[PDB]
DNA sequence: TCGATGTATATATCTGACTCGTGCCTGGAGACTAGGGAGTAATCCCCTTGGCGGTTAAAACGCGGGGGACAGCGCGTACGTGCGTTTAAGCGGTGCTAGAGCTGTCTACGACCAATTGAGCGGCCTCGGCACCGGGATTCTGA
DNA sequence: TCAGAATCCCGGTGCCGAGGCCGCTCAATTGGTCGTAGACAGCTCTAGCACCGCTTAAACGCACGTACGCGCTGTCCCCCGCGTTTTAACCGCCAAGGGGATTACTCCCTAGTCTCCAGGCACGAGTCAGATATATACATCGA
């Protein structure tokens, strides 16, 4: 699903398993799996 | 160099935590947890030092990042 | 003639009210000109995201009016938005329906 | 010869490492890991870390890891085992997060 | 009586803009009011702390950007900075 | 006659009660408990309670109890059990203590 | 009949059902009542302190909101 | 003009009062500040500092050492019912942990 | 030379020589005392500011600090803090 | 165990079992238990 | 695998609050002084190399075995579940008054400020707690 | 119970960090205006509490059943405990300049105010989901 802004809305991920989103100085998200 | 945190070091941390018996798969999980914690703290510290137009991250930025994250740190800061 | 600062930047949220709140809220000695408009833009974007999610949830429920249940369903189903409101409870919002697979026979 | 039964050396290690208060991770590897993470985050701009900047980060990381391991072992002993298993860390991170 | 200012007209305007044929009841609307106030408090407090830490007495446009970077996570932060920069650029003209 | 198996009725209760948003505790007894606790704290002074304050307090208490029971059942499932036990609540409160207690 | 007995067993069962709990032990209810009592004690003490500071002899719904916000659990829908 | 007496001397306190008053005004907490608020705050701070220092000194003496160290501070803080709650979310540099081996593991 | 940096080291030392006259203090412990004092001061001042703002006032009096102390300290610490603060302000008034 | 102020310092209590320090309007501490 | 027994969704069918609408204040738009940042500039210090290197204390690899622990089978009890009472919640209307809430109005109070002057920083420096050097001890495990 | 071996006590030595000392310099005290914030009275009116009747859901008992938790296989496998080889962390060390950090300075952008005016806030008026009756595909135990 996409918003009118354009970002991808995603269901919550199991952070306790290590799954995490990578941010940077460019604020570019990067889905990372555990 | 996440392998720099050696296997005996995790054993020592567990021993300081009252842990008597450790599995064989604990070390990778502990390395991942340390990596994510460091990622968050370093992100906040880098943002803090970027706002000040500085190029060397000081201990004060680390302390402020830890305080914002939720864990206050005493000692360092002067 | 009179031109509202909210309309100059194409912002639905007010700029004068935000500037007054910043000045009267004892946040700092002085506030710049761009701080209220930046705050208004950020607030409007966040409100728009909340309202998109809430409206989609309401449409999925065969309704036309947004209610706390819809706001709770929309907020807790988006990861980037659940983290921001992680420590917040919403009145009459219920819970996300889930039953762990072990219980299911 | 002489050979202690398994387990009786863990208790001695626990007491020895709980009495003292030094750091339990070597300085250079942790500093290199921190610098690598900062370099990856900043994307190519070199950043200098103060002498006390690394020490504070190491202290915080050590304290957090020790407390998390305490919680995980508490979870295991609730689960009626004396061994720290990977699922225990996940449960501890889920309940307090 | 006494005037009770709130973010009412603006919330209804945004709802009209983004969903042309829906309305919001009273309870959800008060929830949105509280959410807006909470977010404003968070951003303003973070900006004030950032201004004080560097020994400055002004909340410029820069401070709010760094506060948004610190608080909002990931894509929300990126889009918020982009939209705020667009808004201030439009206002300066 | 007809008789459902033990367990297949609780699932229907779970599905029904995760769908609605109405309060689950009776309103008047909760108000009485709140008044008693307030009177005991204030040492005999009669404090009046607004109609909205009791509702807000009840909402907060119900949400807190629901979250605590969720965590307790998480612990119970971790311990290879399907039954909630008193030690599960104690463990759940211990893992998220002074930081999450207040 | 003690007031804390007003929170009956069916109420705790319904709360657990909303919490996803399928099977409940017979000793849960007393522990749940104790937890509810201590939470209510903390929140009510903070609210009464907030009210007494304002020189008011009745507590409002806003004071409970500040009490909950200070304790750590922000509440939405009652003014802030 | 006569002789000058510090507000700390007038109130019988060791912690400064003028410094606390200045920090209250410069910190952007309110438009105006009263006259007894710095005295009240300084008294509270002095009481807390005295409590912490007395407990730390007792812990140091129990170790036959005449100098207070962060280990002594941690031992004093973590052994109190209330002082632990006041500093629950705080990590002290070079403090270690409380010696606590649970009875299940002991053979 | 250098810039003056303010700290509560001297006052913490003065309090130390009142409860244990023969005991000294290290430097890391002095830093920890400085950090703890600053943290508690920030907590009390922030709570006082919030309490003043909620009542539509613009003055932080002793009553606000007293209520903040009652809110931020558990039990015996709170009671003794209120008692000592009231004693100090009463002695100051004369 | 006492202090100069006089508060009964003891090892920390186990809040998870219901032990707590009740505080009234006059700030008189009442030690509670599970 | 089907009968049907509770059932919780879909199908049609009457009714009170949200969105209209309009007074009308009270809070938003413009010129001009003055202190706070921007840009600049010699200075020194501390941090990261780029190396020195050596030494010695962890780290890694390997092997033996002893105790966790996971799968699994038995008993009994207790918490789930359906059916007949009775007990206190919920709804509605009265009513009385405690107490919030807005207005008037001065008076004690704190901000603002020139002028001193002493408390509190910085840099120096001895000596004594303290860590380290080396020498006898009680507690765990095979016989 | 006897025999290794790790730990704590005990005394002697050298060290570097911590209490004072001296010098100095900003900021806090004294003393005195001057607007004004709010403490005190006064009044209105508005919700909060107590009560009376009427209509309905928890409490307590009773019969299955399946969850679970010691106890014994059982067994097996994997994580300590120790030994031997490897390696790299760390401690003194030259050095040197990039960037923090000064001072330390010098020159350009927002707050308060008075004048003007419109846009949100409060107070009336009209229906969609709430509730009421079928009904109906679900689904689920037991033969």
């Amino acid at each position: 699903i996409y918003t009118r802004s354009g970002r991808l809305v995603k269901p919550p991920l199991s952070f306790w398993c290590g799954e995490r989103e990578f941010v940077d100085r460019e604020l570019n998200v990067t889905i990372q799996k555990g | 160099n996440i392998q720099g945190i050696t296997k005996p070091a995790i054993r020592r941390l567990a021993r300081r935590g009252g842990v008597k018996r450790i599995s064989g798969l604990i070390y990778e999980e502990t390395r991942g947890v340390l990596k994510v914690f460091l990622e968050n703290v370093i992100r906040d510290a880098v943002t803090y030092t970027e706002h000040a137009k500085r190029k060397t991250v000081t201990a004060m930025d680390v302390v402020y990042a830890l305080k914002r994250q939720g864990r206050t740190l005493y000692g360092f800061g002067g | 003639k009179a031109k509202t600062r909210s309309s100059r930047a194409g912002l639905q949220f007010p700029v004068g009210r935000v500037h007054r709140l910043l000045r009267k809220g004892n946040y700092s000695e002085r506030v710049g000109a761009g701080a209220p408009v930046y705050l208004a833009a950020v607030l409007e974007y966040l409100t728009a995201e909340i309202l998109e999610l809430a409206g989609n949830a309401a449409r999925d429920n065969k309704k036309t009016r947004i209610i706390p249940r819809h706001l709770q369903l929309a907020i807790r189903n988006d990861e980037e938005l659940n983290k921001l409101l992680g420590r917040v409870t919403i009145a009459q919002g219920g819970v996300l329906p889930n039953i762990q697979a072990v219980l299911l026979p | 010869p002489h050979r202690y039964r398994p387990g009786t050396v863990a208790l001695r290690e626990i007491r020895r490492y709980q009495k003292s208060t030094e750091l339990l991770i070597r300085r250079q590897p942790f500093a290199r890991v921190v610098r690598e993470i900062c370099l990856l985050f900043t994307r190519g701009v070199d950043y200098r870390w103060q002498a006390m900047a690394l020490l504070a980060l190491q202290e915080a990381a050590e304290a957090f890891l020790v407390h998390l391991l305490e919680d995980a072992y508490l979870c295991s002993l609730h689960a009626r085992r004396v061994t720290l298993y990977p699922k225990d860390l996940q449960l501890a991170r889920r309940l307090r997060g | 009586r006494s005037r009770k200012e709130s973010y009412s007209i603006y919330v209804y305007k945004v709802l009209k803009q983004v969903h042309p044929d829906t309305g919001i009841s009273s309870k959800a609307m008060g929830i949105m009011n509280s959410f807006v106030n909470d977010i404003f408090e968070r951003i303003a407090g973070e900006a004030s702390r950032l201004a004080h830490y560097n020994k400055r007495s002004t909340i410029t446009s820069r401070e709010i950007q760094t506060a948004v970077r610190l608080l909002l996570p990931g894509e929300l932060a990126k889009h918020a900075v982009s939209e705020g920069t667009k808004a201030v650029t439009k206002y300066t003209s």
